């Protein structure tokens, strides 16, 4: 699980879809998903209910998406660390 | 200078190159021509690119400019 | 338009200003782009105005 | 939009000709759309919105 698939995965559930998790992630709409799919091998298991018109929020995921808050608060404190 | 106050648009730049300036929030052509190459070799996703599609717009990067953004 | 006399020459008359660019209407729309400070017809006629 | 010819043709039209694309050939035109609205080609054209 590389460091950049962890800023794919939280603006996939706030924007609820991966697609339109692309444009406050300054990339194009393929690549949200190619980190995700990766995400299958080294973890093993689906996040998100897959589906034509929106996804579906799973328990398992959310867990994660309040792991990667906990990653990402704690890296603002190195970053005010700096400020 | 006309292409001071136009935005980034008027590139026709490589969709590669027309994503990776959007991640500093590039708004100004005056405002990439500022930055210079020693920095902007950090971002992810031209180096080959950025010289030949600004060249043939009479332009370069690595100028000075003052009174900028002027508004 | 009404007449009157003018110190012009034989070959001379006297056009009043005003007549001259509606007559000459198409004359100046077609000089105009040459000159180029007019891209379209339509802002040709919009500064003739 | 049939341009120097008898009449346009739709979606489908020009897609049994070239490539059975439906959303690819409407990205095509998306891309003509904002090659045509840049501010590069778009000056003279600009001015004919008054008519």
């Amino acid at each position: 699980p590389p460091l950049n698939a962890l800023r794919v995965f939280d603006a996939a559930a706030r924007h609820l879809s991966f697609t339109r998790a692309a444009e406050e992630l300054f990339v194009t709409q393929a690549a949200v998903s190619h980190q995700i799919k990766s995400l299958e091998d080294f973890l093993g298991l689906k996040l998100f209910r897959r589906r034509n018109r929106s996804l579906l929020l799973t328990e398992e995921g959310q867990s994660y998406f309040l792991d990667i808050k906990e990653i990402f608060s704690q890296l603002t404190e190195a970053t005010r660390k700096l400020q | 200078d006309p292409i001071l106050l136009r935005p980034v648009d008027d590139l026709e730049l490589t969709v590669r190159s027309a994503n990776c300036l959007k991640a500093e929030a590039i708004h100004y052509i005056g405002d990439l021509v500022q930055r210079t190459e020693v920095e902007l070799l950090k971002t992810p996703n031209s180096l080959t690119e950025i010289k030949d599609v600004l060249a043939s717009r009479g332009l370069s990067l690595g100028m000075r400019l003052e009174n900028w953004p002027p508004a | 338009s009404v007449i009157t006399v003018g110190y012009l020459r034989l070959h001379q008359c006297g056009l009043p200003k005003k007549m001259a660019l509606e007559l000459f209407k198409p004359f100046i729309y077609g000089k105009l782009e040459l000159r180029g400070l007019a891209t379209t017809i339509k802002a040709a006629k919009k500064m003739v105005e | 939009f049939g341009i120097d010819m008898n009449t346009d043709y739709t979606l489908e039209e020009v897609g049994k000709q070239f490539d059975v694309t439906r959303e690819r050939i409407r990205q095509i035109e998306a891309k003509a759309l904002r090659k045509l609205r840049h501010p590069s080609r778009s000056e003279v054209l600009r001015s004919f919105l008054d008519d």
